[PDB]
């Protein structure tokens, strides 16, 4: 006891508040106008839509960890608790967007992510940074699973640096900030190794201390050490289909293991091919227009012995990261050497630092005129 | 004069946080804060007027004023080794004055000579091929080498780049201070 | 140092079991003779490390090697004199003294398993004394010593017999060329060296040369056994103040472990306060060959370095010990003089390099290639001409300070906005 009875109480309160927000958020603009007028604090009634949602996301899969096959809770959450809040008239505040975020929380938990085009299309409401953080958090995973890491790497850096300017100050997250910070860290660390030496996208989000740590890991993974990939998967496997935390690690019941296997078996087969690609492309494009001698010299590094050196190199070249060609007449391996430049990492900071002066006189000139 | 006017004429061009606070400046602030000087008479000015040219290196001019009128005034005679302590001194004047254009006069010097440098100052080619090699690793100077040809291409460019770094002599001593601010705060 | 106070009254006045000599005048590689001759002074009764001092050169004087060690190895000593036709017939002492023992030792080896199978502490304490006497008399009989110091190890007079019999056992196992039972005894030296003893400088220098003896004749992965042979006793390079420190092959095994088996980022520990100042510099005067390995090398020399380091390596191979720390140390004297150069320089015609380093321009191409994949030599290759440029210099280093000013202050004054 002390877990399941409280879980059932919470679930009942979430279905009750799901029905209350499902009823009076389609036709009625009377209770909404009452809630804008009489209670001056806009905080609590926008808090509820995240506070209840996060513990509901928790309790749903917590129950599903027992009811694995023929699951009630996910069907009760998605179809009745989430879709009822999703497909409605938008509450003209930070409620309408947080209802779409509450559904997208479980829409990401379930690996059925394709409505990223619709979810952002129907989200025509003013993208307040509070909601923008959770937007780029959830939408980021769609671009990560879209296997377009050159585009996906940019998304996670915004949420991981947290320069989005979120100041609440009424426990809105709620109670789980370092978890989201570590999750963005691990997703960014995953995106870093898949492209290096292309990024040059890992200075902003996490700076030179953990950058050097994940940098040494990143070099080891590319050079052929599978321990880094193992760590990268092990630290990220909960972070894909963790509710917030499981119920209780026991030995007697075989139910709790079946979802943990469903979590392990899914996001392993995807990232193992990415880890292979990372080692395929690992080697820097030192030279462009290679002749036959050190073409065979770099065929050795690609894969030798012996049989099937040429076809294996062909397979390693056809990976969307090796643009090259063979001139059979001259015997000339004409390959690319894609490199980038640094210095313009000091361009978005000059504006940030002008607003950092404004930041220097935000709280202090608040004090100043609360002090006079 | 050989551990200060040589070791520390490297960081004295806008990089002050290595200044050893017990040296000749005991007396160098004295026999320079005088409105008139000429051919020196005392010990310390006769141990300075060759030092001041050991800044404008002049192997000739600096060697010629530790052996001017000291062999009466206790330099050569007294150090009970008749001529050899000068053969020591001369060598540590000859050598410690090739380690000078390296550290001072390198601005427009890109292609330089290291055979003629041996002809100028008359030290042994290996006893110059050693310290000219030392000049790079020991003093981490921005100059390149292929010493099968006995040469040192520089490609230094720091002159109006060390000025914005002379802003980081103090732009650090702005943001090196915010490191120390909240040490006290909490 | 601290104990150099106590050294000031001793100054190399040790007392171990082996006393005097090492096989006098040899011809060439003259530094090797005394550096092992002085290990033989404080080590123990070596034994084919003698015949390793033979094969070097020709003269004759293998005569007084181990013939004065008789209590063990009686026949092989009386053999070695008539191996060269030498009538010193005065050798008829052991046929008596060994035959005398039989009736005693018979009673003791049948008190052996009245102590073993019983598990009696006091019937064992009896058998313990009588065999403790025999072990110091002649415990080689190292099969009997391996039977002894495997069970309850302790001796009745708990100091000097568990010193000399165990110390002689460690040696004896090596004289038969057994290693795994020498390696458990190795850790039973790791015991007495750190326990330690009365621990006067006569025992200090003794016990420091002691544990470095089995590190000389490399058998195990002494590449790994280096960290063990170095990090003891206020970890000096030589272990001793005693400026006449003669286990000074220390640096060959320190440089083996950290350059050849590890890699030397990480040269800070190996070079700076392990090589330059006093003790290693006293050895830098002693030894002609492995002077140059840190004399030109501290001068940061370029090609004439690799010249003397190559002439060093050509007689590093003549590390004629139970060697097992050789081609690692040879090819990594080439490796580090390569990486010290490949840290800093402009470029090189690898045809010149190959001519300077005694290989071909083909190997030089493949060799820079295998260092680019190592990511230690940080540069890109020109294809054929062999001019792989080395052009690393810092540009506009403000990026650190730029974001550093708001890495702290911009998110540490948000601390103030919650009140």
């Amino acid at each position: 006891q002390w877990l399941w009875d409280i879980i059932d109480e919470f679930i009942y309160q979430f279905q009750s508040f799901s029905q209350y927000r499902c009823k009076t958020a389609k036709k009625s603009e009377e209770e909404i106008d009452f809630l804008r007028s009489n209670p001056k604090i806009w905080n609590v009634h926008s808090v509820l839509n995240v506070l209840h949602s996060l513990v509901d996301k928790s309790n749903i899969n917590r129950q599903l960890e027992v009811y694995t096959s023929g699951g009630d809770p996910e069907s009760v959450a998605g179809e009745y608790g989430r879709h009822s809040l999703y497909k409605m008239l938008g509450y003209f505040s930070l409620v309408g967007l947080l209802r779409l975020h509450s559904l997208l929380g479980d829409y990401y938990q379930a690996i059925k992510v394709l409505e990223n085009i619709e979810l952002n299309k129907k989200s025509m409401y003013s993208r307040v940074p509070e909601c923008q953080v959770t937007t780029y958090y959830y939408v980021g995973f769609a671009y990560l699973m879209m296997r377009r890491y050159q585009d996906a790497i940019r998304v996670f850096a915004n949420i991981l640096l947290y320069i989005q300017r979120t100041k609440s100050m009424f426990q809105r997250t709620t109670y789980k900030y370092e978890m989201i910070n570590k999750q963005n860290e691990q997703m960014h660390a995953l995106l870093a190794i898949a492209l290096t030496m292309y990024p040059m996208r890992i200075d902003e989000s996490i700076h030179l201390q953990l950058r050097e740590k994940y940098g040494d890991k990143m070099l080891r993974m590319q050079k052929g050490d599978p321990q880094v990939y193992e760590e990268l998967f092990s630290y990220s496997c909960p972070k894909f289909l963790s509710p917030v935390v499981p119920n209780y690690d026991s030995v007697h019941p075989n139910y709790h293991k079946e979802p943990f296997l469903q979590q392990l078996k899914v996001f392993s087969d995807e990232v193992q091919q990415q880890a292979q690609l990372s080692t395929i492309r690992s080697f820097l494009k030192l030279y462009t227009t290679m002749p036959v001698a050190k073409l065979a010299g770099f065929l050795d590094l690609t894969e030798q012995e012996f049989r099937i050196q040429l076809l294996v190199f062909k397979h390693k070249m056809k990976n969307l990261v090796w643009t090259s060609g063979i001139s059979a007449l001259d015997g000339e391996f004409q390959s690319a050497s894609e490199v980038d430049f640094y210095i313009d990492k000091d361009m978005i900071h000059i504006a940030d630092t002008k607003v950092a002066r404004r930041y220097g006189d935000f709280f202090i000139r608040q004090i100043h005129k609360f002090e006079e | 004069y050989l551990v200060s006017a040589m070791l520390l004429e490297i960081p004295y061009m806008a990089a002050h946080e290595s200044d050893a606070r017990r040296r000749m400046i005991s007396k160098q602030f004295h026999h320079q804060l005088r409105v008139g000087e000429r051919q020196p008479l005392l010990g310390p000015p006769e141990s300075m007027r060759e030092h001041v040219v050991a800044a404008s290196k002049a192997m000739k001019m600096g060697d010629w004023k530790t052996c001017h009128s000291f062999i009466i005034n206790e330099k050569m005679n007294g150090k009970v080794w008749d001529l050899f302590p000068e053969a020591d001194k001369v060598r540590t004047m000859l050598v410690r004055k090739i380690q000078e254009e390296s550290l001072r006069t390198y601005l427009f010097t890109y292609s330089s000579v290291y055979d003629s440098i041996s002809m100028e100052t008359l030290s042994d080619m290996f006893e110059l091929d050693l310290p000219t090699v030392h000049s790079i690793i020991s003093k981490m100077i921005i100059n390149e080498e292929l010493m099968a040809s006995l040469d040192q291409p520089t490609q230094t460019v720091v002159m109006h780049r060390t000025e914005p770094t002379a802003q980081q002599n103090l732009a650090l001593q702005l943001a090196e201070k915010l490191g120390s601010l909240v040490e006290n705060n909490e | 140092y601290d104990l150099t106070t106590r050294i000031a009254h001793f100054l190399d006045r040790h007392l171990v079991f082996p006393l005097l000599e090492f096989l006098s005048v040899k011809e060439i590689y003259n530094e090797k003779e005394l550096l092992q001759g002085k290990l033989d002074l404080l080590s123990d009764t070596n034994m084919v490390d003698f015949a390793m001092d033979v094969y070097k050169n020709l003269y004759s004087d293998d005569i007084p090697h181990a013939l004065r060690e008789k209590r063990t190895t009686v026949v092989a000593q009386l053999k070695q004199l008539q191996a060269e036709t030498e009538p010193i017939v005065k050798m008829f002492e052991d046929p008596e003294t060994t035959r005398q023992m039989q009736s005693t030792r018979d009673g003791r080896m049948l008190f052996d398993y009245l102590a073993d199978k019983h598990g009696f502490r006091q019937e064992y304490l009896d058998t313990l004394y009588r065999y403790a006497k025999f072990q110091y008399e002649c415990g080689n009989y190292s099969g009997a010593a391996e039977y002894l110091y495997f069970f309850r190890v302790l001796v009745p007079a708990t100091d000097r017999n568990a010193l000399s019999s165990l110390w002689g056992k460690l040696a004896s196992e090596i004289l038969m060329q057994n290693w795994d039972a020498a390696m458990e005894d190795l850790t039973r030296l790791k015991e007495t060296i750190d326990n330690n003893s009365v621990s006067s400088p006569l025992q200090s220098l003794q016990q420091r040369t002691w544990l470095i003896h089995w590190s000389l004749f490399v058998f195990f992965n002494h590449p790994k056994g280096r960290d063990n042979i170095i990090d003891l006793f206020l970890y000096q390079p030589q272990y001793l103040n005693a400026i006449q420190t003669m286990c000074p092959h220390i640096l060959r095994y320190l440089t083996t472990a950290v350059i050849t088996n590890k890699d030397v980022r990480k040269r800070r520990q190996v070079l700076k306060d392990l090589v330059k100042v006093i003790q290693q510099e006293s050895y830098t005067y002693k030894d002609p060959i492995t002077e140059f390995v840190e004399c030109l090398y501290v001068n940061f020399d370029f090609d004439g370095a690799q010249k003397k380091l190559r002439e060093c390596e050509s007689v590093l191979v003549n590390d004629f010990f139970l060697v097992a720390c050789l081609e690692d140390f040879i090819e990594n004297a080439r490796l580090f003089i390569f990486e010290t150069f490949c840290r800093i320089h402009q470029c090189i015609s690898i045809n010149m390099l190959a001519d300077k380093l005694n290989m071909t321009p083909e190997e030089a191409e493949r060799w820079i290639v295998n260092l680019i994949r190592n990511a230690r030599l940080d540069a890109k290759i020109d294809s054929k001409l062999g001019h792989v440029v080395m052009g690393n210099n810092a540009v506009s280093p403000y990026q650190q300070v730029i974001e550093k000013t708001k890495s702290l202050s911009f998110r540490s004054q948000m601390l103030a906005m919650n009140i």
